[PDB]
């Protein structure tokens, strides 16, 4: 009914959580990490932006140390950097 | 900590050579240093490879056993009606597996005035079984196709793809960094002559070669 | 010499000819009416097994199943998500297939995977190794892509920052050390998976069959 | 013209586990053949 | 067809359920008449100028 | 999905825009294209399909 | 499809004559434990493959029919492969057909050309 929520706290681990924790090593900065809770990767719907773009592009997040989607409209809202692993598109089928 | 060339371009910038008659590949490196003309020759990259029945065993073995049990069966159940009439064990085994043999037997008809309906449903149901094998035996990965291939990030000792040693199509595929597995698999099989890559694959230790297409065309 | 009313098992054993000596045919009318029903039985056969015979998926983007699987006769359908970059990869590459999302459209990826587990979804475009991870880690190795991502689109994935953030260069740098000695192959090593005729109800049915012929020589036997 | 123009059940592999199993077969028959001879 | 036959009759279906939302929406009632012919209508020269 | 000799053809072509046939200048549609615009931004179309 | 060498390979019929020469054998001392089988074995057992051969009065002992039965079903798997192998023996659908690129899928090659610098 409201936008009225609470501060849940959660555990987080995988592949991009390593990622963060050694550039927690390598850098030594202290991470300030917390979910979206606006919804999914993104698609900008009349100048609104949503999920990481959304945080990102609107001066409210820094940085997207997450798995985050390479197209035309991310490299034309931010920039990005070297690529380490080759993850297309396919079909899963029955 | 100087960075040098060889062959070619070792006896130019030598001295040992005046003028590169061969197809020479070009990319950043070279164009800088010496000077090209008209490139007369069009031709691109392709992937040389070698494109050249459960029955029984691996075939489950359930209905075979619900076969043999059903002609057991049948062959008790006439043995008993051959008692209970409304080498007589041998004859019957004769028939039950003549009628299943399909081929030709010197046998005859044993008296079948209320068994004469087993053993015509029995034939057409053994001829409808193996009408249905042959129907469904009747009935019942070599290729590469390009560069961008995530069974090519992950190799084995089957998806075995190399290169010249010291080759510029090396060089490319060095230049771009997202290519770093591919050329960790492509430096531990380096070739170093073009023919002994023919020789290799002809004699099946290869199943994939990067080179040009028109020259593959030919020996095609 | 049993052809007065008892020609019933002599034909139906002439009908698929299982080496069943009946007599011995002295009459050239009778031969010859056995070989013509035998060159009946030939061509039924034929006919039969014709039957029998006569009763990957999309090899490529511009397949014309994505279009209408007109050339088949079970239709299938799919769909990507929403609020991603994959629609904007759709509409850069064909508004037609946005439009065709646009009518089969689904809720998410729990949702589609929930789909393809109960069989409410044939096909679903995703990313290419992820859903190898998926494949790897299915139980019995059942659903399975159709190749692994051969003259698809191949993008990559990279850590966005803002447009002007000082810290860029040593995040870079960091990256170009991490992929540089083997840490990436590691972690691509560790946190990935590595595992990966017949029919039931036509002889049920003949079994059920047969179970009448078995009720039908019980009557037969006695009476 | 005158370089690329000018142009110039297998019971091998296959069919050997099915050698192998039916030659089982015809020795295990064999075998039952000459039981049920020196029997009667 | 017909020289003259309409009987009140009861509409419903997609459009009508969309009306029905848009009335819904804003505060507003319609009044749904049938159309005589069923052509969607061309750029059609008339018989006089 | 009624009957069984309905299949459509590979051919599709001209995906035009299908809405409502609108009057000329009039303040009763900017606020129709609102809740036509309320009719796009939620499931609207999902659950009548 | 002029002619098939694809099941036999002439590397198996030496198998189907030393098969014939035990089988002969085994009929000689089978007569001999003991009926035109003692030379001519090849026409009983290689013309049960086609199920029209003439019957031919087998021995009380069990001996012949068990062989014979497996010899049937031998050429009841042989003529199955032999369909099988029969039925694994428009052309260009278009421009989404893979024969552009290169019809490496298709066992035989093709050729197109147009009009030398033209507008084609
Ligand atoms: C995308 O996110 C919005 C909330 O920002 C949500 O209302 C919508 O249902 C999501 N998906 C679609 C269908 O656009
Ligand atoms: C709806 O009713 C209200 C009553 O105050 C008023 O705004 C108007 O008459 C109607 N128009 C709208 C906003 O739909
Ligand atoms: C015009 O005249 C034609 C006969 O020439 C007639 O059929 C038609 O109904 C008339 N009306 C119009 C305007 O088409
Ligand atoms: C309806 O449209 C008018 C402009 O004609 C606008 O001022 C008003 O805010 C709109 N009301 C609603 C509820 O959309």
């Amino acid at each position: 009914s409201t936008n009225e929520g609470m501060n849940v706290k959660k555990c987080c681990k995988g592949f991009c959580i390593d990622i963060l924790k050694k550039l927690s090593r390598t850098v030594k900065f202290t991470y300030d990490l917390y979910l979206v809770t606006n919804g999914k990767h993104g698609k900008k719907v009349n100048n609104v932006w949503n999920g990481m773009i959304g945080e990102v592009v609107y001066q409210r997040a820094v940085m997207a140390v997450g798995s985050l989607t390479i197209n035309e409209e991310r490299s034309e809202v931010v920039d990005f950097s070297v690529p380490f692993v080759e993850t297309g598109i396919s079909v899963m089928v029955s | 900590n100087k960075k040098e060339w060889n062959g070619m371009m070792g006896e130019l910038l030598s001295g040992q050579a005046d003028m590169i008659v061969a197809p020479l590949t070009i990319n950043n490196e070279r164009a800088q240093y010496i000077e090209f003309s008209k490139p007369f020759k069009y031709q691109g990259l392709t992937i040389l490879v070698k494109k050249e029945d459960s029955f029984m065993q691996p075939f489950q073995s359930t209905l075979w056993l619900l076969v043999g049990l059903s002609v057991h069966v049948v062959a008790v159940m006439l043995y008993l009606l051959d008692r209970f009439s409304p080498l007589t064990l041998s004859s019957a085994m004769w028939f039950s597996w003549g009628v299943l043999l399909n081929s030709g037997i010197g046998e005859g008809a044993p008296r079948s005035f209320s068994a004469r309906i087993l053993g015509m449903v029995w034939a057409g149901f053994a001829m409808i079984i193996v009408a249905s094998y042959t129907a469904n035996l009747a009935a019942f990965e070599e290729r590469i196709t390009g560069i961008n291939d995530p069974r090519l990030r992950n190799p084995s000792d089957k998806f075995i793809y190399a290169t010249v040693k010291q080759s510029s199509v090396d060089i490319y595929f060095r230049r771009q960094v997202e290519l770093s597995t591919m050329y960790r698999h492509m430096e531990k099989h380096n070739y170093e002559s073009a023919a002994e890559a023919i020789q290799a694959v002809r004699d099946n230790k290869l199943h994939a070669f990067i080179w040009d297409s028109a020259v593959l065309e030919f020996e095609a | 010499s049993f052809t007065i009313g008892k020609a019933i098992w002599l034909l139906w054993g002439l009908v698929f000819n299982n080496s069943v000596p009946v007599q011995n045919p002295k009459g050239t009318t009778s031969k010859i009416m056995v070989s013509v029903w035998a060159f009946f039985a030939v061509i039924f056969l034929a006919s039969y097994t014709a039957n029998l015979a006569a009763f990957d998926q999309v090899t490529g983007l511009s397949d014309k199943k994505f279009q209408r699987p007109h050339d088949y006769s079970p239709p299938f359908r799919f769909g990507t998500v929403p609020n991603g970059s994959t629609e904007r990869n759709i509409r850069n590459n064909y508004p037609y297939m946005h439009q065709y999302m646009t009518r089969f459209n689904q809720r998410g990826v729990e949702d589609a995977l929930v789909s393809l587990k109960t069989g409410k979804l044939d096909a679903f475009i995703y990313d290419a190794a992820v859903l190898n991870y998926k494949a790897g880690r299915d139980e019995g190795c059942k659903l399975v892509t159709i190749g692994s991502g051969y003259i698809f689109a191949t993008t990559g994935y990279g850590i966005a920052l803002q447009k002007g953030s000082p810290w860029k260069r040593q995040i870079d740098l960091a990256l170009l050390q991490f992929v540089g000695d083997g840490e990436m192959e590691e972690l691509e090593t560790l946190w990935l998976t590595g595992i990966c005729q017949l029919d039931i109800d036509n002889m049920a049915g003949v079994f059920y069959m047969l179970a009448a012929a078995m009720a039908l020589s019980l009557i037969t036997f006695i009476w | 013209k005158t370089w690329v123009r000018y142009q110039e059940t297998l019971t091998f592999e296959n069919m050997a586990g099915v050698f192998m199993l039916v030659a089982g077969g015809i020795v295990a028959g064999i075998f039952l053949i000459f039981i049920e001879i020196a029997y009667k | 067809g017909s020289p003259r036959h309409t009987v009140p009759q009861c509409c419903y279906g997609f459009c009508i359920d969309l009306l029905i939302k848009l009335a819904r929406t804003m505060n507003f009632t319609y009044e749904v008449h049938l159309v005589a012919d069923g052509k969607f209508g061309t750029q059609e020269r008339v018989n006089n100028s | 999905s009624q009957k069984c000799d309905l299949v459509t053809t590979g051919e599709l072509f001209f995906r035009s825009g299908f809405g409502i046939g609108m009057r000329k200048d009039s303040p009763w549609k900017q606020n129709v294209s609102l809740s036509i615009l309320k009719s796009h931004e939620n499931g609207f179309m999902e659950d009548l399909d | 499809p002029s002619a098939f060498l694809e099941p036999f390979s002439a590397s198996v019929w030496v198998m189907m004559f030393v098969m014939l020469l035990i089988v002969s054998a085994i009929a000689v001392f089978v007569f001999e434990y003991f009926s035109f089988t003692i030379g001519k074995a090849i026409w009983l057992l290689w013309g049960l493959v086609f199920n029209n051969s003439v019957p031919v009065q087998n021995p009380k002992g069990t001996t012949s029919k068990i062989m014979v039965s497996v010899w049937a079903f031998f050429a009841v798997i042989f003529l199955a492969s032999y369909t099988a192998n029969l039925a694994a023996f428009d052309q260009v659908t278009g421009l989404s057909d893979k024969k552009f690129q290169r019809p490496h899928d298709y066992s035989p090659p093709f050729r197109f050309g147009t009009v030398p610098n033209g507008s084609t």
